[PDB]
């Protein structure tokens, strides 16, 4: 029907937001935003379940249906509601027409994006893309809906209860990491870890062997190191990688009273060559190709609104869509089935949009605007937990999975999202065989509290550190 | 209409009732309903107290049932609900 | 030699500059910030000069030479310093390594701005990078280097002696402003200003006839209205505008049992298309353009010294380079021989960067980052005022142009700033005719002063409000 | 090379004083001259004390002048300048 949210100003909003709440009830017990979650979702249940059941259909319906009991009713109601104002949806899918060049680069390549790997180029694009459709549509109204720049978290804070199932998890993530950095021995890492560091003398007699040396990669190993070193431990190193030069230039061109000024002058190209070709390396690893590859949700959600031709009339079809999804475990076929069968002409568009059987290579890859199936919750987070057409429904509930991001993460109410996060991963650990999988959703949850969200409209990309080497207590 | 469905949910009050309290009780027939319904557009509320009889190894006994039924009327699903909120003698 | 301006932070340098000062003797008597200025610059015989001449470069020899005089002493010592210290230098050249991507917009997109007129996205993109270049530096130490986001002054005290002088520069700045138009009449602007605050009625009535009647260019006159009144009044317009349509429509809600709901329902469709079209009138309005095509100093002179592939090691030659150019007038004839001729590769470099013959249109369109001969003197107010090699030698006096910024605009001091820019511009008119030239630098720097900056190193894009429109006092 | 040189100086002198003070004297030859210069790297301040030979009309008289000269050896332009700070007969 009609979108029953007119908001255009945080103002406005704010009204709105404080006479919704009244009406409802509202509360902030478990939830860093104001929500329905008036306690926090037991799912023991599940596992038993798990446990006892035998066929698969009946495992991902008991997975599916555990998910959405724990995102059934801790949304955060503000952010939603301003996510799906008219305002911002105007602005929101107006800003795609207005700057359908500036993301050619990964918009027109889609088609091709859903089979094949994106260049990081493509990444890149559509990470800046993202922070400019944010600014440009004032979407910025509080901190839940602002853009991270800060750091990851060196402590994570849990109830002792499970703290080893948590410390159990991270073991499996940085085992995850570790296959993404690999092979390039280890030794040579150290060997830059504690150049850099400031010991630059081993330089001119290197113990591994020559300088220039390759090994099964067709380059100097030089190179290879440092770019492992980049994708461990950041981009500073390629600063060192200038201070520490000093010493170079210096020491074999500058100091004329302690080197060679003609064999040795040359020695100068040797290593910033590789410094140049490790930079260049390091931007095309694995490493920072999946970090590019990190999705940007309301972002990529509103994109996927603009290339299913949703208009912000027939956006509240769209919104009863996800809601009406969400409100129940009902499973992929289903979702297709009515996908195609609505009068709605979205719905096959959006349809056409799925790449699941198309991709190929590792799915943490694909690029962050390539829709899938299980892609379709990242809408559902932004535009199904309210269904605009008839908001008063919010409260019956509906479930996507980054609404867990909505919990509270401190010891008063002994993290509740750790919980149900753990919870969540034994269950599909007693379900499914975890190792085998490309991704584990709760890991990935897990990931990102531990980088310090607290909804799911925060742009985590710009954040700064290595998430998995904090410590669980 | 209505009556073509009381005599369901009676069934299955009872039904539910033998897995509750592990029972065999055997659904006889209704005597009594009072239904109350709220409709708000999409989302439908109906509250039903019962009266009902049923078996227990052979002789007929009169029971107190009382159900909750939610449902929403979807663009793409339907939802039903059913819950027997209690269950007593008379 | 090497950069004696050893600084990172705040703290070094407060010390720093008060090691400087006492050896020196440095005054603030008659600037905003510290310098050599002991005594306001008397320019009185240039004028002199100026009638006497003949030949046009004898007069382009004494304007120069009276600019020099009048910017030689009155340098802000604090600010070019800090402007000039190692850390800032260091992080502010390497800023453009790490963001080349938010700047590709006009950064990659160089060698045809030197030529075309630049487009809106383009203006903005540049400010933007610029304000966040501000930010990621911690380039702000006090006001003085600061982002104003204030709004420009209605009022500004000069001595009557110059009153007239002053009046006849905005008089001819507004002249200006209105090439803008190519003229619509002022009775729609009066009815525009009144109309948005809030009166719906006046819809039903335009005492020029019908809301929907045409001007020339034939287009609504509604449109044009707005269109005008959000330059002189900011972009809110169209929301403050739009906004008194609901209340329209809302009255039309009440009296639907009055009025039709057929001719009328168009009303507010046809204003909100009135609306639109005002938006995108206002969007390639030249006003705008302009507004935006302001340059940020420091901003574009680190640019400029990144792309000439400067280091922070090579920039004391430049400081020096700058120094000396600023030290004495010589002519573009000598800058471009000396910039070449130098051993340092960069004064090669640099000068290929040039472009000013190369714009047709007024220059005042092209885009803020291109360099020029005559943009020269945006660096020379950051480096060349004291160079840093040898910073004793900024007793000797380097002049350049945006150092007038310096002086004080309040009456205690009888206000120098304004008396010495009147005083160039008395020249400039004395020497040529300042109708027939594109850019007159007095004119510039009042406008600049007029939005309240006193400080070469202030942003003053996000003032709000028209500075010519300004009241003298 | 200095007497090769310095007598440049005193032709100067007096053509200023030909024009700032108003006169019309012509040089005729130096005899006597004293420097005293203060160098500082790049910055240097010369004050030159001369006495020369002038004719006014026909007849040679002398005259000790006084020229200031300040000169910044730059690394793309060398500056010099001077100023006639006195003229007086003797």
């Amino acid at each position: 029907m009609e979108n029953k949210i007119e908001v255009n100003s945080k103002d406005e909003m704010n009204k709105w937001f404080e006479e919704f709440k009244k009406g409802n009830g509202l509360v902030d017990t478990y939830t860093n935003s104001y929500s329905f979650c008036e306690s926090v979702p037991n799912l023991d249940r599940f596992v038993f379940q798990m446990a006892g059941a035998t066929d698969d259909a009946q495992k991902d319906s008991i997975y599916a249906s555990a998910l959405v009991e724990a995102t059934k009713f801790c949304a955060p109601i503000y952010e939603c509601a301003w996510a799906s104002s008219t305002g911002i949806v105007k602005k929101g899918l107006e800003w795609f027409e207005k700057n359908t060049g500036t993301i050619k680069s990964w918009d027109e390549s889609y088609i091709e994006l859903k089979v094949e790997v994106p260049k990081i180029e493509q990444l890149f694009n559509y990470q800046q893309a993202a922070l400019k459709w944010r600014k440009d549509i004032g979407f910025r109204v509080n901190a839940n809906t602002a853009a991270l720049s800060n750091k990851v978290l060196a402590e994570y804070k849990v109830p002792g209860e499970i703290v080893m199932s948590v410390k159990e998890m991270l073991s499996d993530m940085i085992r995850r990491r570790n296959l993404i950095l690999n092979p390039v021995s280890h030794e040579h890492v150290e060997w830059c870890r504690e150049f850099v560091k400031g010991k630059y003398i081993m330089a001119f007699n290197p113990p591994w062997g020559d300088i220039n040396k390759s090994g099964r990669s067709g380059i100097a190993l030089v190179a290879t190191g440092l770019a492992k070193l980049a994708e461990t431990e950041g981009k500073g190193v390629f600063d060192e990688a200038k201070k520490t030069v000093e010493a170079l230039n210096g020491y074999l061109d500058k100091h004329k009273d302690e080197v060679d000024k003609a064999s040795a002058d040359n020695m100068v190209t040797n290593l910033l060559k590789h410094v140049a070709k490790a930079q260049e390396l390091y931007k095309n690893s694995s490493a920072l190709r999946a970090q590019g590859a990190q999705i940007d949700t309301v972002f990529s959600s509103y994109y996927w609104l603009y290339k299913a031709g949703v208009t912000p009339e027939t956006f509240p079809t769209v919104s009863q869509f996800l809601f009406e999804l969400g409100k129940h475990p009902r499973g992929t076929k289903k979702m297709k089935k009515a996908l195609l069968s609505t009068p709605m002409k979205w719905g096959k568009k959006l349809y056409e949009l799925f790449a699941d059987d198309s991709f190929q290579q590792n799915r943490i890859y694909m690029h962050p605007a390539v829709l899938t199936a299980g892609r379709i919750s990242e809408m559902g987070v932004c535009f199904g937990t309210i269904p605009v057409a008839n908001p008063d429904d919010a409260a019956l509930g509906s479930g996507h999975t980054k609404s867990i991001l909505n919990l509270r993460t401190n010891t008063e109410t002994n993290n509740p999202c750790a919980r149900t996060i753990v919870k969540l991963f034994e269950i599909q650990k007693t379900g499914f065989n975890i190792q085998d999988m490309d991704i584990v959703a709760s890991e990935h949850l897990l990931h990102q509290s531990l980088v310090g969200k607290q909804s799911p409209f925060q742009n985590a990309y710009n954040v700064k550190g290595n998430a998995t080497s904090a410590n669980i207590i | 209409e209505n009556s073509l469905e009381i005599e369901e949910l009676a069934r299955f009050a009872v039904d539910e009732h033998n897995k509750k309290e592990n029972a065999l009780l055997e659904f006889v027939r209704v005597v009594k309903a009072k239904e109350q319904m709220h409709m708000k557009e999409r989302q439908i509320n109906t509250m039903y107290y019962l009266t009902l009889e049923a078996k227990d190894g052979g002789k007929k006994k009169l029971y107190e049932a009382k159900v909750w039924v939610k449902k929403y009327l979807g663009d793409f699903w339907k939802d039903n609900f059913k819950e027997l909120q209690e269950f007593k003698p008379v």
